[PDB]
């Protein structure tokens, strides 16, 4: 999965997540961007995924 | 910020320039 | 560059010869007083 | 009648607000493009390798200056006096690291400022004025002439020409001390005399005329307002203020003709800068200050140190530590 | 032809190595009991290629074009050594004298200026075993010191460095010197290059050879102030071979 | 403080044996260094080789020794390396080679002794200063 | 983990003797005999192990090899530092009076 | 850079505060 | 508190550019009369 499309699935780059004080770059708030971390799988003990 | 405001003042110098010359009170002789 | 060099020759030329022709033209002439 | 007579009369016509005039027809677009290349690289330009050693010095405001240490910084000691338009270069990004819009700069500006005094001529002929007042403003133009042009040619560098801004200017008066004992040339201690001199009689010239003014106004009112332009008469009382001055001092020290006095104004500042203008164009020949160096000693042989071997130490400190990475042998011959 | 100073002086030829007539592609007898030296070794860059930085995502790093703005100032030219004949067969140069380097400033996108001490000091090049005769197939791939870009008496511009030099910000009088070491601190970095030569024309009437060159090396640390670039270098050669 | 005869005494020979000076020698020698020397060796040091100066403790570890007024004549008439190895009147000014060092050729063996003189005499006065450099003006 | 490699050497042999292997070649006339003609014998041949490897030089004179031992109190060796030794600098290091 | 941080109202209000109290004497001069 | 720095540069903008537009206005009014 290319990291730009993976980037946009991330409610910090929603722009109804904002504020009408909180100013300037969204880089201002969560930082600049790095890398994708990798998509996150949870498993219970029994060994179901969960969402 | 240190930029802007050093070009903004020197803009302001040269705008001030044009008024003192074409703008002038004209002088006249009595 | 090329096309850089040649209009700035032909600018400055231009200027140069308004200012020879110019000075050409009688310029004693040009003064509120007499006109030889 | 004829449309290149039409422009002649309009070039020269005496009712435009500025006066163009054939001087001006040149003057307008070099001054203009020194302008707008100054102004573009002192917010905007990137470092300049200065003396040729690949260590380049940040001028502009976006690379980190200020209104006193930016500078439009000289072109490289590498390019030496050789010609570098922009059309010598492979790229504008070659221009700009070896120095390029300081060569711009100072010809498109030397050319245009001979020409503001030419002009300075032109308009006086076509009122019917006296001609003499470009001959006071060569001084000055002799002096721009002096720190950008004949300085470089002695030295052989345009590198070596005086930096165009606040800071770049002292780093060119500190390295001159060094290498010519300028403080120590009589040419400098003239143009010291003219400026202060200038401004002493400035004062006095001032003083003296504002000490003398006639009543014509009240105490509410700015005296100012009893000044008519283009009124017949005189406003202040040079008699009175000779009297005045010719007491604080003697009667003979004291001007009583106008004209000799204005006169006096003129020469003044204009002579002294001459010389020091003169100063600069003939030490860029290394033909330097006084030197008098160990030139006290007592019987044996030691040296007896005077003021001017304390100047001496202070020239040393400046000269070891200038251009710190570019020389590499032991004499700075240039 | 046989030019003079006068007749090339300010045109740029004087960075030009010399080269070898189209129909230049013939062979150079070698001679296991002779022993051999070039006597001028020219190369001359015609790009400059520097990688640039993948972010810490990454993918992988090109290398990207650059902009030369020093001008005609980058060959390496007047380069002798000698030739030995190995016992494998192969040939090997080994850099002896000459004006080996040249530093160079290209600049990136965006501004970035890139020095670097384009260089082949202490060069040893070596071909393939079993060469009989130096032919318009002949590789040699070598390896050669980069120094660093400055040396010991450099100073910066608040006067510190390395032989020479205040050792700690003295603007500063009363700052931690903690945060600053690695500005105060002056080290001399020695790096090694790797260079390919390849024969692509033959005089063997002269014993002249020309051909292209690739070589990567790193570009200027600044005495350890930042990380250097990798650098990638382009260019023709010339080389004149001596019976000695 | 002043010029004295104990000042003016400098080694005549190797020997340890010495010679005393006047007035008038050691000033026709500072006038003699100045019109053929000075030139390259201003104030004790060389121009176009700092490394040699010409401070009385470099002499003496001269090959051959000239801190001495006969070694130095003896070098103004035929110099050597530091190490005496080589001859170098081809490149250095001596009465071998007047020819080519035209300063050389109306020099009498009494004004090249003066010249020696004064050479020895002025670290007495001037100490580090002579043959120090910039650092000591 | 930083430090500058000329101040440390100042702290070896190097601080008190002739550095056959780093010195400028300047320092050899410290020393009658030396200089210029095995100055620039031993920093020719420079690279050496122990000191008595400079009696080896190939081509000594009997008077040379004899100056060599009057002066081998005054030498050490020490690693060569390549900040002293690039650039040249052994023959000319900047420093003039 | 490393700046000053009140420097800007610093030479904001320099410039301004005088200047304001120019543009008023003038104004009310040409209204009279 | 840590505090966004442009809002004193802000909050004294806002007010004197403002209230020195009305001002210059009333003091060029009172001499007409
Ligand atoms: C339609 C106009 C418009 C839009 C949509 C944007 C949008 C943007 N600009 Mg740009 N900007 C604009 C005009 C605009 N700008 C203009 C005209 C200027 C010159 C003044 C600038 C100067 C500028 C700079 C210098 C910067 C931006 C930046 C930005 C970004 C962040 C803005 C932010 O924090 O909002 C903040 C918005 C507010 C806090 C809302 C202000 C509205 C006030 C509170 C209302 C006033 C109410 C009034 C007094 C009520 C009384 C009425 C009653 C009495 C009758 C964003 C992409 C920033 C950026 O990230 O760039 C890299 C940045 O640094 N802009
Ligand atoms: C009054 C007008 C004027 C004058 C006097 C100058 C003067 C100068 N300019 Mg400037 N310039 C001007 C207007 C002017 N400029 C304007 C308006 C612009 C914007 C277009 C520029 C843009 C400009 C640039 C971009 C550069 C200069 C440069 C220069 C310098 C030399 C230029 C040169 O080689 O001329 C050569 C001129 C001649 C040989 C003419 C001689 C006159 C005879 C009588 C005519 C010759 C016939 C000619 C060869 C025919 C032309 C075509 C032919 C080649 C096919 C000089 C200081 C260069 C510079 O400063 O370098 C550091 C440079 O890089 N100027
Ligand atoms: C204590 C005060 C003092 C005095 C008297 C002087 C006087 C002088 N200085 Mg100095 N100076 C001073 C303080 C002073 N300086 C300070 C504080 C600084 C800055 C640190 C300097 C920096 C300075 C520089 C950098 C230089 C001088 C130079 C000079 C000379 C030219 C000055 C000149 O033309 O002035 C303008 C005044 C006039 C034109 C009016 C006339 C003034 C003269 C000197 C008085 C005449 C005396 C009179 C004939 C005797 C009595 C007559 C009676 C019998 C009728 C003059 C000898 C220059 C120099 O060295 O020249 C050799 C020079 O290069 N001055
Ligand atoms: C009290 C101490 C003192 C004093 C009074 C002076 C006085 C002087 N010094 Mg000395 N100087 C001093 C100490 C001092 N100095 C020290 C300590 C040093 C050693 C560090 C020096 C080193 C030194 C050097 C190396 C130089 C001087 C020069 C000068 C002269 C400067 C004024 C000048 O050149 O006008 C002349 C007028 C001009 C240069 C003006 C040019 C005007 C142009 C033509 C017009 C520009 C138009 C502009 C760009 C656009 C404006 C338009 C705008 C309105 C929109 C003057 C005689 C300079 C000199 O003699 O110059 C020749 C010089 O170069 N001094
Ligand atoms: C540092 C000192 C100094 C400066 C800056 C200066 C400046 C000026 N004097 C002028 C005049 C005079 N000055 C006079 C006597 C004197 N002038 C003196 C000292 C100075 N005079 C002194 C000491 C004297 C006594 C002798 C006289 C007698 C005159 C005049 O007649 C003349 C004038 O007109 O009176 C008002 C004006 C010429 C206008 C012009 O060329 O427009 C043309 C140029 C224009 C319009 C724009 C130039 C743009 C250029 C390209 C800018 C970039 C290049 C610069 C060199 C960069 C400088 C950067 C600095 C930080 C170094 C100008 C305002
Ligand atoms: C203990 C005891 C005895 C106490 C008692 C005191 C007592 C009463 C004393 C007895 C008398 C007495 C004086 C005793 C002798 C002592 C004595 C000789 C004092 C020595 C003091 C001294 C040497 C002073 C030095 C002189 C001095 C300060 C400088 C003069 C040099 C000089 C002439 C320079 C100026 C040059 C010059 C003329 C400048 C012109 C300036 C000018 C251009 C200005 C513009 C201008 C000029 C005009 O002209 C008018 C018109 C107008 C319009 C105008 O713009
Ligand atoms: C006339 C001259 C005087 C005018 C100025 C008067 C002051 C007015 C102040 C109003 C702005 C207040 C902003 C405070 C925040 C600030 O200082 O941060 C300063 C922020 C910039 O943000 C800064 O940015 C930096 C990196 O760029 C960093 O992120 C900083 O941390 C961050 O603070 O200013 C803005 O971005 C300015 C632009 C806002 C304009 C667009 C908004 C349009 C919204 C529609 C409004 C219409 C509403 C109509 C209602 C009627
Ligand atoms: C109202 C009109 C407003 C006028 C314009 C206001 C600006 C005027 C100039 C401001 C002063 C310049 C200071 C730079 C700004 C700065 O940040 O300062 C900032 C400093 C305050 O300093 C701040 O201190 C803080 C902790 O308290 C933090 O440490 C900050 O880092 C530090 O900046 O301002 C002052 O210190 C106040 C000035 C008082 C000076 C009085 C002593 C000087 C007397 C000189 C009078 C001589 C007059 C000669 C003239 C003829
Ligand atoms: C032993 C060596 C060999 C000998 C060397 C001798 C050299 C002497 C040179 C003499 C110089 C010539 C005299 C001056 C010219 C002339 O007279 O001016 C014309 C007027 C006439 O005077 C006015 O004269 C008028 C009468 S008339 O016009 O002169 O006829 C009268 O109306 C009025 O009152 C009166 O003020 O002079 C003046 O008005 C008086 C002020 C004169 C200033 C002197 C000249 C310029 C000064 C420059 C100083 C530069 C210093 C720089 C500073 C660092
Ligand atoms: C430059 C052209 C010089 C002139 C003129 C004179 N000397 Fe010189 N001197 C010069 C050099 C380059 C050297 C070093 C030569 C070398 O390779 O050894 C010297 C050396 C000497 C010395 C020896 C000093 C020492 O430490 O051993 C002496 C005594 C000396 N020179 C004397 C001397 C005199 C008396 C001169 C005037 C008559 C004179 N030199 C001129 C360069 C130049
Ligand atoms: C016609 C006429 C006239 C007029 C004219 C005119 C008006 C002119 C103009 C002119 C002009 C108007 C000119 C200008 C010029 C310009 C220039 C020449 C500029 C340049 C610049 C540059 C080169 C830049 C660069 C840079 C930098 C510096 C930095 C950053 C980057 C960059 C690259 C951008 C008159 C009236 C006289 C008369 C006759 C006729
Ligand atoms: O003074 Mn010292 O000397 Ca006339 O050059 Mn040689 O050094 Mn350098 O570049 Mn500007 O400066
Ligand atoms: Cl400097
Ligand atoms: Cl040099």
């Amino acid at each position: 999965i290319p990291e730009k499309l993976a980037f946009y699935d991330y409610i910090g780059n929603n722009p109804a997540k904002g504020g009408l004080f909180r100013t300037g770059p969204m880089n201002k708030g969560d930082g600049i961007a790095q890398a994708w971390k990798g998509h996150a799988v949870f498993r219970n003990k029994e060994g179901e995924e969960l969402f | 910020m240190e930029t802007i405001t050093y070009v903004f003042i020197f803009a302001c110098i040269i705008a001030l320039f044009f008024f003192a010359i074409f703008f002038r009170e004209p002088p006249r002789i009595t | 560059m090329e096309t850089l060099k040649i209009t700035v020759y032909i600018v400055v030329t231009f200027f140069v010869l308004l200012f020879v022709f110019g000075f050409l033209s009688g310029d004693p002439a040009r003064n509120p007083k007499r006109k030889d | 009648a004829n449309l290149w007579e039409r422009f002649c009369n309009w070039v020269t016509s005496t009712d435009n607000r500025l006066y163009v005039g054939w001087f001006g027809v040149i003057m307008i677009p070099t001054l203009l493009a020194a302008t707008i290349c100054f102004v573009i690289a002192f917010i905007a330009a990137p470092p300049v390798d200065i003396d040729g050693i690949r260590e380049p010095v940040s001028g502009s405001l976006l690379y980190g200056n200020n209104i006193i240490t930016g500078a439009v910084v000289p072109s490289s000691n590498a390019i030496g006096l050789h010609f570098y338009p922009i059309w010598e270069a492979a790229s504008l990004d070659e221009w700009l690291y070896n120095g390029g819009p300081y060569q711009l700069i100072i010809f498109h500006f030397l050319l245009g400022a001979s020409c503001y005094m030419g002009r300075q001529w032109e308009l006086s002929y076509r009122l019917g004025m006296r001609p003499w007042i470009c001959v006071a403003y060569s001084a000055p133009l002799a002096s721009a002439f002096a720190v950008f042009l004949i300085y470089p040619i002695g030295q052989g560098s345009f590198s070596d020409g005086m930096p165009l801004g606040i800071s770049g200017t002292f780093n060119f008066m500190i390295v001159f001390q060094a290498e010519h004992n300028i403080l120590m040339h009589p040419f400098h201690q003239l143009g010291v005399a003219g400026v202060f001199g200038g401004a002493l009689f400035c004062a006095m010239h001032g003083s003296l005329v504002t000490s003398s003014l006639i009543r014509e106004t009240t105490e509410t009112e700015s005296a100012n307002y009893g000044y008519k332009f283009g009124q017949e008469e005189e406003t202040y009382n040079i008699v009175a203020a000779h009297g005045y001055f010719g007491r604080l001092i003697f009667q003979y020290a004291s001007f009583n003709n106008s004209r000799s006095l204005h006169f006096f104004l003129a020469a003044w500042p204009v002579v002294g800068v001459w010389f020091t203008a003169l100063g600069i164009s003939t030490m860029a020949f290394n033909l330097n200050g006084f030197n008098f160096n160990h030139s006290v000693i007592d019987a044996k042989g030691n040296v007896i140190n005077t003021w001017a071997d304390i100047i001496n130490r202070a020239n040393l400190g400046m000269e070891v530590m200038h251009e710190r990475n570019a020389h590499n042998f032991p004499l700075d011959l240039a | 032809q046989t030019l003079t100073y006068d007749d090339i002086v300010g045109t740029g030829l004087a960075n030009k190595c010399p080269t070898l007539d189209d129909t230049a592609r013939g062979a150079y007898p070698i001679d296991s009991s002779q022993t051999y030296r070039i006597a001028r070794l020219c190369l001359q860059p015609t790009t400059f290629l520097v990688k640039e930085e993948p972010k810490n995502k990454r993918q992988e790093a090109e290398f990207v074009p650059t902009k030369l703005v020093t001008r005609e100032t980058t060959s390496l030219d007047q380069i002798q050594g000698e030739l030995k004949v190995n016992s494998d067969g192969s040939l090997t140069f080994v850099e002896e004298d000459g004006i080996d380097f040249q530093p160079v400033t290209v600049q990136m996108a965006g501004g970035e200026r890139i020095p670097l001490l384009f260089t082949v000091k202490n060069l040893v090049a070596s071909t393939q075993p079993n060469v009989t005769s130096i032919t318009t197939s002949t590789d040699f791939k070598g390896e050669f010191n980069v120094p660093s870009y400055r040396t010991a008496n450099f100073l910066d511009p608040k006067g510190r460095g390395l032989a020479s030099g205040y050792d700690s910000a003295i603007a500063l009088p009363q700052a931690k010197e903690e945060e600053l070491a690695r500005a105060n601190v002056k080290r001399f970095s020695l790096t090694k290059g790797q260079i390919s030569l390849n024969v692509a024309k033959v005089d063997g009437r002269t014993g002249e050879i020309a051909g292209t060159f690739e070589s990567e090396q790193l570009s200027d640390d600044d005495m350890g102030a930042h990380e250097p670039h990798e650098v990638k270098i382009q260019g023709v050669f010339y080389a004149s071979i001596e019976p000695a | 403080a002043e010029l004295t005869p104990e000042v003016l005494t400098v080694p005549l020979n190797s020997e340890g044996k010495t010679i005393t000076l006047t007035e008038k020698q050691y000033l026709e020698g500072k006038r003699l260094f100045q019109y053929a020397c000075a030139s390259c060796h201003v104030g004790g040091i060389t121009k176009t080789n700092p490394s040699l100066d010409l401070r009385t403790e470099t002499l003496a570890l001269a090959t051959p020794p000239r801190d001495n007024i006969e070694g130095l004549v003896d070098y103004m008439k035929n110099p050597t390396t530091y190490d005496g190895e080589q001859e170098i009147a081809e490149v250095h000014p001596s009465l071998r080679s007047a020819d080519i060092f035209p300063k050389m050729r109306n020099l009498t063996e009494k004004d090249l002794v003066a010249i020696a003189g004064h050479i020895l005499v002025e670290p007495k006065i001037l100490g580090d200063k002579w043959g120090g450099g910039k650092v000591y003006y | 983990e930083l430090v500058n490699v000329v101040d440390e050497k100042l702290g070896t042999a190097y601080g008190e003797k002739i550095d056959l292997n780093n010195t400028n070649i300047a320092a050899f006339i410290q020393y009658r005999g030396l200089y210029p003609t095995l100055a620039k014998l031993i920093v020719k041949n420079a690279p050496y192990e122990s000191v008595e490897d400079v009696l080896n030089i190939p081509g000594l004179t009997e008077r040379q090899k004899q100056i060599l031992r009057e002066n081998l109190e005054h030498f050490t060796v020490t690693e060569v530092e390549t900040a002293l030794v690039e650039g040249g600098d052994r023959y000319n290091n900047g420093l003039y009076k | 850079m490393e700046v000053n941080q009140l420097g800007l109202i610093a030479t904001a209000l320099f410039v301004l505060v005088p200047s304001v109290f120019l543009i008023i004497l003038y104004v009310q001069t040409e209204s009279q």
